[PDB]
RNA sequence: GUACGUGAAAUUGCUGAAAGGGAAGCAUUGGAAAUCAG
RNA sequence: GCAGAUCUUGGUGGAAGUAGCAUUCAAAUGAGAACUUUGAAGACUGAAGUGGGGAAAGGUUCCAUGUGAACAGCAGUU
RNA sequence: AAAACUUUCAGCAACGGAUCUCUUGGCUCUCGCAUCGAUGAAGAACGCAGCGAAAUGCGAUACGUAAUGUGAAUUG
């Protein structure tokens, strides 16, 4: 939540085989929002986490409200 | 270490999460065991 | 649990969980007029 | 460490230097097994896993391995 | 939910649009589970998963 | 109460050691409340936490 | 090349119930438990 | 009941022969013991300042005589023992107003 | 009462009764006390 | 059909509560403070650190909150 | 020479888990049948449930899908 309201970045739990390109396509085609950066990591439990930074044209809070997890 | 294969991350996570308290409602459904 | 060691272990975890939560509410609460110990004499037909 | 996890049997018996599993003999095509090791055989033989496909075959035999759909 | 016989009475691209709709609905329901949902939504997750399976079965 | 976390945060914020960190002994309540690094800077500017000066050489 | 080229241990106290080389014992060694004294006298009489 | 008096203590006679490393801890143990006996109150609180004066010369060197102030402060009856500065610690006990 | 059917012995605490001057157990004969057939 | 096999397995004794295993003051918190926390004093490593990092190795052991069952040759609010 | 202590006997309470009864297990015998895998087996790993750790089931259609049968459950 701190990242969403500060850096306009959404944090997702993504698929293990998803790379930065596919996460960008999936986010773009699922929320109609253009990311400008994707940085990922593998959590110690064997799950992947993606930080999707949005364009200044979009508000990450608005997308978060639309998704419903806000 | 640090430079660990991803299978190890799954392997380590599953081994650790096995050490986990068995839920209360689990017992209520007759029987569930350890190990 | 058909395994005697396991059913004992789960009961002890259940007993601790129950006792801890019973006094979680007990300390939160802290009535006498309504809640009175019911006895056989009070239950006599 | 002199042994690591074996890719075939998943046990930490793969000798790094010899590049061979002490349990199943990986990467030899055949599995390591011995008749003096009766208890070792029963620890890894058929039935110790899922037998997912054999259970299907045993279940299909009674009807003659029929195919198609009911009327 | 989704009945298999009326599913089989449709065309492949119609079955694809239904599958896409159901996958969206499943994604929304799992979002509701992480944000805190009700028993009705959590029970709706399993029905949606079976409904996706039925559509995939009919397509295949 | 337990102000070990505050001491670690105060040392990190002041860029000094835990030995140079000094807390007000009569403000334990407010010091204990401050648990984030932003709150530590809040206390430091208030003077509740002071960096001990270096001594002699 | 040529120029280049048992200890008694009683099974008591800490040495009771052993299986391998005991503590503070090196080289050739023999174990005794006082039960084999009866057998030793028997073998002598043999 | 509540009263304050100034005493002097012969710390030398009370630590005579004591081990060097225990001079300061034994000194505090005697001040509290001295306070308990004189003021007849079990509870005794040593002022941190008086603790500083005892420890000023290390753990092995304790001044031969100390001028101390004892007060029967009411509880929240305990004896509060705090240091008193005099030029020469040799005087009588006095009843402090 | 889940330290959960029954619950032996070893062993332990408690109460009651009695004995006890560097062993104890036991056998025989009776006395006393208690208790049974009556 | 057990009294014994330096019997097997389990249980339990006497030995035996025996062998044994550089801090001070005030305050806060707590049911409880020789061991927690803060401040003061006194000391110990003295750049070859009881310092600060990494490799290998461990695998969550990092952090926060709660608890004080089992750990703790003592205890804890640990 | 009273008490303590020691021992004996009885009672009660502990400690322990024998006995007795039981038993979705084992063991033995007999009988019928013949069916693994490159169309990827046996085995291994990882995952999957609204709330699950083992075992069971299953494989991203993931404690299951279709189909047929039964006919109203599941159940903490
Ligand atoms: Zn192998």
């Amino acid at each position: 939540m701190k990242k969403i309201e500060d850096d306009n970045t959404l944090v997702f739990h993504v698929h293990l085989k998803a790379n930065k390109f596919t996460i960008k396509e999936a986010v773009r085609k699922l929320y109609s929002v253009e990311p400008v950066k994707i940085n990922t990591l593998i959590r110690p439990n064997g799950t992947k986490k993606a930080f999707v930074k949005l364009s200044a044209d979009a508000d990450a809070l608005d997308v978060a409200n639309r998704i419903g997890f806000l | 270490p640090s430079h660990k294969s991803f299978r190890t991350k799954q392997k380590l996570a599953k081994a650790a999460r096995q050490n986990r308290p068995i839920p209360q409602w689990i017992r209520l459904r007759t029987g569930n065991t350890v190990h | 649990i058909k395994n005697k060691i396991v059913r004992q272990q789960q009961y002890m975890k259940a007993l601790h969980q129950k006792n801890k939560d019973k006094l979680e509410r007990r300390k939160e609460r802290a009535r006498l007029s309504e809640n009175i110990p019911a006895t056989i004499e009070s239950k006599r037909v | 460490k002199s042994h690591t996890i074996c890719r075939r049997c998943g046990k930490r018996s793969f000798h790094i230097q010899k590049s061979t599993c002490a349990c199943c003999g990986y990467p030899a095509a055949k599995t390591r097994s011995y008749n003096w090791g009766a208890k070792a055989k029963r620890r890894r033989t058929t039935g110790t896993g899922r037998m997912s496909y054999l259970k299907k075959v045993h279940r299909s035999f009674k009807n003659g391995f029929r195919s198609g759909k009911p009327a | 939910a989704l009945k298999t016989f009326e599913l089989r009475k449709q065309s492949q691209e119609n079955l694809a649009e239904q599958l896409q709709e159901l996958r969206q609905e499943l994604a929304s329901l799992r979002v509701q589970k992480i944000a805190g949902g009700s028993g009705s939504k959590l029970s709706k997750i399993k029905t949606t998963r079976k409904d996706i399976a039925r559509i995939l079965t009919v397509i295949n | 109460a337990n102000l070990r976390t505050q001491k670690r945060l105060a040392a990190s914020v002041l860029k000094c050691g835990k030995r140079k960190v000094w807390m007000d002994p009569n403000e334990i309540s407010e010091i204990s409340n401050a648990n984030s690094r932003q709150n530590v800077r809040k206390l430091i500017k208030d003077g509740l936490v002071i960096r001990k000066p270096n001594l002699m050489h | 090349r040529l120029q280049r080229v048992p200890t008694l241990v009683v099974a008591k106290g800490p040495n009771k119930g052993l299986k391998s080389r005991p503590k503070g014992v090196k080289g050739k060694y023999k174990m005794v438990d006082s039960r084999m004294k009866k057998d030793l006298r028997a073998q002598k009489r043999l | 009941q509540v009263v304050t008096r100034d005493y002097t203590i012969h710390m030398h006679k009370r630590l005579y022969g004591v081990s060097f490393k225990k001079r300061a801890p034994r000194a505090i143990k005697e001040i509290v013991a001295f306070a308990q006996k004189h003021m007849q109150t079990k509870e005794v609180r040593v002022d941190p300042s008086l603790n500083k004066e005892v420890w000023k010369r290390g753990i092995r060197n304790v001044p031969h005589r100390l001028r101390l102030r004892l007060s029967r402060k009411r509880s929240d009856l305990y004896t509060y023992v705090q240091a008193v500065d005099v030029a020469n610690p040799k005087m009588e006990t006095t009843v402090v107003e």
